[PDB]
């Protein structure tokens, strides 16, 4: 519905986006989004690591999040690589990640971490072509406090796509972040959004 | 703080007070005398290639555009209009032939130069010498193989001058390998450290690396993974710490080619680095080509950092004494296949970016001792880099640079230090020359 | 159900609101408003502008942001205008915001902003005297990053009032938000909540 | 389905947790208790205390938030207290503190405080043994506003036990915050979490 | 820093050091000698009408209680309880007769005296000097058509003459149209920017208006647009700029009374601005008839801007180098009609206010160069502010002040800086006025 | 700022700049003159009773690591590596018998003795001096009843003469009630103000609390519950204050074994209390009996303050000028039931822990008393503290110290802050006695 001729402002990739969910509307198909996104932050939250992966992570899954180069918006002339991968991980990569977490020499882990995740403006829709893949999009903020003073809170849309796995469970396949802070104010982004 | 007498760093390099990581003074008088001084890295040819394409980058806390000429050449300039002072360009990266503020419209050219004033006749008349307010420019901007460093200090020694005996070592890699290209844009994250505390790291540690990453070298499985939780040494001859006299070092590790990489890139890049050792031992013989694709950490001081072979290139960017901004690129060998180079890329930002697996270990270690600092039963507190000291050698018929022959040590902190003193106590570079004419007896002591 | 002698803290206007949402409850209208606002929401953290005036504004509104000034508890003699508008518009004074947005001169906009909205909390209630009058309260939080290292976050509760117009679509005819930080910090409130 | 043996930092409490929502899903439960608790926020936002003790808080609560000391990951010998009370009270103590709230000698009232908050990630679950039981989980953000430019944000995962009480009304007799920051840096707790 | 002799504005207010928006110590030596020295505004007599009604208000980075006396006078006073020095009122706006301290309850007076002490007979006796325990009082306070001024230091001069020449350019909108009210509560905001930053914007600034405000001007169809993206110079006469001794100053567009006024109102001032102007013509003449319905951007200094007929008001108050509370308000004729109060007052606001699609512009242009003021590089350079030297003039026969007779210039910044010089090298105002005895010939230079 | 002759503190403390709760130098200042010389609360047995329990503490700006020996005694460490600096430990509380640091693997034992490094033999070969290289220690550690303090400064008094005349006031409490527990974890929450603040108003301030907690006393229902809004001054004879040399002093009201604690406490604590009084009124007399049993508003200076009966005890960690780290835990005694003790530590921070509705009460007390101090108007402003000046006596028969014999007044600010004065002007403690020869003559002027 929207022309980017005219709302100057949207990029193609969001127009796309939004039309996905202003056609078909299933109210359940947003029930079930909610449910499935509500269990996962929880695994995340009490960092039930292994958990996220055996039950919410697709064997096929690309976990996304970029960091995109601030450009003129009348840019049209420099064509270098617009963005870097803060993450772009495969299921073995996510595994490493995991292990990394949960080896008891992971020094920066004692004391434990405390994780809260607030979900919000969950979207879902089934794609046109794959009557399996279902589109979600949701947006997160998340708390992470560490020892006594430190806090960093995390911003963030997510544009996932999920399917239906091994015993009929619905699996992450994609998670796609577009993060939105340039420079990161937080030490790290070593979370899971 | 009178730094003309102030000890900051005991002879030898082989202490420093704790305070350096946390007093604002001393900060300021960095700004002075590392950043103000000292050659800083910009950007890559990589990144800007084409005539008008620009970049935005630090040296030191002042931002400098970084812009390739018409004639191929590479200028950089404040990032301050000369009118009122906004800053200038708001964005990282971009193709243009000028820059126009936004405050009053004034427009300079990719050369610096005031090119346009909106109703300058009306306004101004012929009262406006434009040719006198051309943009700020940075004095000094040289290239090693592409890597751009700019220096404000017009009496700065060449860069590669500057590079000292560093530079024998970085050539196989930044030279004898077709050449380095830097892939960006690079990540970007604050930490809470003082800028000297990655950078020594980098220069020089070696003995963190099986304690601190203990769970990354399990988890990740590279090449380096046997060290995790300091369950094995190294052996004899695994490599060696170097230093020079404006502060530059390394550690080599000899033959680590695939460096932090996962087992998922462990064999790929042990056939391409070693197939072109291969053609190299022909052309500058066997201990460079094996140089070559040997894992090296280095700082090029002051606040650029790099671990060839693992490609990862930093910038640590000072804030104040305790905030830095750290910047990751990775490097990639030009004539590497595309699709490995973006694979390498990717295991660069996954084990060193934002969210890297191995730098989030550091993260700790960084904050805490620089902010530690601060504390006040800490500030006159003796830092210690003695590990094999009376054991170093200058002059090696094979090695150059202050040398110790071994691949766990701090004499690549001694001589990052001795030159920190030296420029800190010193009003301009003729000064840091004379408290320098004997930097190696002065670090090879008791030998 | 609240009373305001005993409920020494609570203002008219707010016992008011709360008693619309306490007696009718109806889930179904609590499902289409909570879509009405993530659509809404999606739009203007894509900076659809022009979309969002034409899906989701409704040409006769009132949208209205106040400051309200710091009074003592037990003020009662001084009776100055107790509040200011730092959005008082109309359809046309939103329009001319958004072609301020969209203007390629307005170098505020350069390099591109990031908006994130979470809505939360939402209610909603038919009014009772206009039975094509529907109230909606909701919540949110609006994440705004640019320029590498500026994040402004702004938090606030919303009273709207949406009807059908053209289209039979739900349109926004009121949001009133008391905007609860007095001295703002965050350079500016140019957002719409 | 979590083991914590290998989920190593997963604690036993919070498996415990797990397990009572990932079983039985009923979205009419869900519902109900999303609507509880955004009318408990609203009462709380426009400082209604009161109105939230007489239709919100059953007569047998615990009103419990908790600080936990930072251990070692790897501590097994020191036994001594882990936690204490940042709040542990039953009704009672409860209308102590809103006593305290609606006193017009409450100089830190004056001027009026301002209250936002964010409810999100409503999971609910029936009790297996006690029928009448019902166990919430959600998360809260709460934004506190005062004297100008003072502003403080608290973030929570609450574990809530509802029943019903007089009038068949469902009420809270049990809420329990494991509270994720160690050192406040928001002045005090002093919020209905 | 020596500011006896440091230059920090050079001769005739040509150029500043950037420094002056950056450095802290410099900020703190302003809480003293341009703060605590000058005329600060507090309120109007709008907001305070009525016998024991109050405000705060910052003066400085103080804050002070405003209220009206009984007797229909104004004292103000420091917000800061005389025993233990807890702030004393933690509220914008009121009426009251005293204020009592909630820290152990004593209690003032709307006169400021100490009135009651709990428990004071068997407590303090006798022993209480009641008398000498009353809050530390604002020495001068004073009131120029209705709006309230306090300055710190009882050797001021009047307000009215501190105002200068800038006094007959206010007097038709602030005297001869009936009066003005200030329409509260203002907007408050908190930008990262120096005070002094969007002081020297209002004082002088109409060269960024055409650029800075390209996209309000075209969004908005205001009657200033015509200029947006610089897309025409004004007329050779369409203003003037001026500035005066105490550093006051302000541009003058000629006739513009609809100023940034969407064109939903413009149809309405205008009638409203010239029906007015026809009956003043008779009473003042034609030239100040036409000041009246004429746009004036001014700054009072140091920290107190307005554009009359867009009706904006703002204070910038100081809290840091780099951080300024903004405090906007809007300025009606008491005797425009009720619903037109209201709508220009919306109009204020929507402009200029907290989310003022004008002042929104300027956020980065203010932002950046001050933090600039900060950058190494940056602290020592020059920021221009030579537009128009060398064609100023002083006495002429139509129009007081140093005047420069173009729309467009820098004569009110050169004003404002020469006046800042003055006060920032002395160290009381007959130092001030020693340095100011040729303070216009220093101005127009080279005419 | 010239400590030695600055007067800060007027002469009997009568009054004191309020810049002293602002000045960032002069917080820089009290590190050396006040934290650094002066004993600080570390922990109780309680919390560390066996071989190899320790927990990290502040001691001003600096954490240490206070750990229970293999021999029964207590020894404390600077929480700081001795290699590269990083904090050592990062969690609270634990048992073990060293400590491994985290960056190169460092370990020290439970008694701050370097014990390993990795690869020691090969690496440091025997070059390294481990026994020069243990933890920085805590030069005194010692024990009040089990309450242990620590002191950097090796010429400090003994922690028992350093109490000076507040000891005798504290011993029926805290040794002859069969002692006291502490119960942890504290409570830990940051507030804007000044350490002073909050140390001042425990030391001394009756004066506030029936307005200050006017809400807090009429709904909690407690014993101290008639004062609500000053509704009544307690009778002449309900009790004193007192100070001493060294600084400490308390308020004594007569009877309030209760305390703060809601009425639903009160019974079975006025039981208990009482009860116990009967006992010790044969072993330690009638007046130190009813000590016992009366609650003391007390402060150890510098920074640690506690009510007794009510069971809150405070620490004031410093920060910087406005800001200080609150920790609260609770005091029991140790004979009383176990669920008693339960309830009283949840009353205890129901009160006046993180979310106390007693301290909220106190939040804008201190952090605007405190934030004023930096406003410059106020900076050489005088807060007072005459209350009760010349009606204090010293060398009473009954009761010992510079004693206030009311309930109400300001004799323990006065002492506070004398002491104070004498540290701050001083370079050591021979200074500080020396300038403390006449303490209780300067305190009792005009009786
Ligand atoms: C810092 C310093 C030395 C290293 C050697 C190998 C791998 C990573 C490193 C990081
Ligand atoms: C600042 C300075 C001059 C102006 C003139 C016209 C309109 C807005 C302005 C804002
Ligand atoms: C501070 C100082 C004195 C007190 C006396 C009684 C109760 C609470 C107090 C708090
Ligand atoms: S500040 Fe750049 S044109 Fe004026
Ligand atoms: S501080 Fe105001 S009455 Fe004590
Ligand atoms: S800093 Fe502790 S072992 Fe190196
Ligand atoms: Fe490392
Ligand atoms: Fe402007
Ligand atoms: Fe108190």
């Amino acid at each position: 519905m929207i022309n980017i001729q005219e709302d100057k402002l949207v990029s193609a990739h969001d127009a796309e986006e939004i039309l996905r969910f202003f056609n078909c509307h299933d109210s359940a198909l947003q029930q079930e989004a909610t449910t499935l996104l509500t269990q996962e932050a929880h695994l995340l939250d009490i960092q039930a690591y292994r958990a996220w992966l055996e039950h919410c992570v697709g064997s096929e899954v690309q976990y996304q999040v970029i960091s995109r180069e601030l450009r003129a918006a009348s840019e049209r002339r420099y064509k270098l690589n617009e963005a870097m991968n803060v993450y772009n991980e495969n299921f073995q990569q996510l595994k490493v990640r995991v292990e990394h977490q949960l080896d008891p020499q992971n020094w920066g882990n004692s004391p434990k971490l405390r994780f809260t995740r607030f979900i919000t403006n969950v979207q879902a829709a089934m794609d046109v072509n794959d009557k399996e893949l279902l589109h979600i999009r949701s947006n997160v903020i998340l708390h992470r406090a560490r020892r006594g003073n430190q806090v960093d809170v995390f911003y963030a849309a997510r544009e996932d796509k999920w399917k239906r796995g091994e015993g009929g469970v619905r699996k992450l396949v994609q998670r796609f972040v577009d993060y939105p802070e340039r420079i990161l104010q937080t030490h790290n982004l070593m979370v899971f959004l | 703080m009178n730094y003309n007498n102030k000890i900051l760093v005991s002879e030898s390099g082989l202490s420093q007070k704790h305070l350096i990581h946390g007093d604002e003074e001393l900060f300021q008088h960095e700004l002075k005398t590392i950043f103000a001084r000292n050659w800083l890295f910009l950007t890559h040819d990589s990144l800007i290639p084409a005539p008008g394409d620009y970049v935005t980058a630090k040296m030191g806390i002042d931002e400098v555009i970084v812009s390739r000429q018409n004639d191929g050449s590479i200028r950089a300039f404040l990032n301050v209009c000369r009118h009122r002072g906004k800053t200038l360009v708001s964005v990282e990266a971009g193709n243009a032939k000028g820059f126009v503020c936004s405050y009053h419209g004034w427009g300079f050219g990719s050369n610096g130069e005031l090119q346009s004033v909106p109703f300058e006749k009306d306004l101004y008349g012929e009262s406006l010498n434009k040719k006198c307010l051309g943009l700020k420019e940075v004095a000094r901007v040289e290239s090693f193989h592409g890597f751009i460093y700019g220096c404000f200090d017009q009496e700065a020694p060449p860069l590669m001058d500057y590079l000292g005996d560093a530079a024998w070592y970085l050539e196989p890699m930044f030279k004898h390998s077709g050449g380095l290209e830097l892939v960006g844009p690079p990540g970007k994250v604050v930490i809470k450290a003082n800028w000297k505390a990655p950078a020594e790291n980098f220069v020089g540690d070696a003995y963190h690396v099986g304690w601190t990453h203990a769970s990354s070298l399990r988890s990740g499985e590279s090449i380096f993974s046997s060290l995790a939780g300091n369950a094995a040494l190294p052996p004899e001859g695994a490599g060696l710490q170097m230093t020079s006299k404006y502060g530059s070092g390394m550690g080599v590790l000899w033959d680590g080619y695939s460096g932090v990489h996962s087992a998922d890139l462990v064999p790929e890049l042990m056939a391409f680095g070693g197939a072109k050792q291969e053609r190299l031992n022909k052309e500058i013989g066997d201990v460079r080509a094996r140089i070559y694709r040997s894992h090296l950490n280095c700082t090029v001081f002051p606040n650029n950092s790099m671990l060839t072979c693992s490609g990862v290139f930093k910038v640590w960017n000072p804030i104040d004494a305790n905030t830095t901004e750290v910047w990751t690129y990775a490097i990639v060998e030009k004539d590497m296949p595309e699709d490995l180079k973006r694979r390498l890329a990717d295991s660069v930002q996954r084990t060193f970016g934002p969210a890297g697996f191995w730098e989030s270990d550091d993260n700790d270690n960084m904050e805490t001792a620089s902010q530690n600092g601060k504390k006040y039963q800490s500030r006159d507190s003796d830092l210690l880099s003695n590990l094999g000291f009376g054991e170093d050698v200058y002059g090696d018929a094979v090695y150059p640079g202050v040398v110790g022959k071994s691949a766990i040590g701090e004499t690549s902190y001694r001589g990052f230090y001795r030159a920190y003193q030296a420029h800190v106590s010193s009003s301009n570079w003729a000064e840091f020359e004379h408290a320098s004419s004997t930097w190696h007896t002065e670090l090879t002591k008791t030998t």
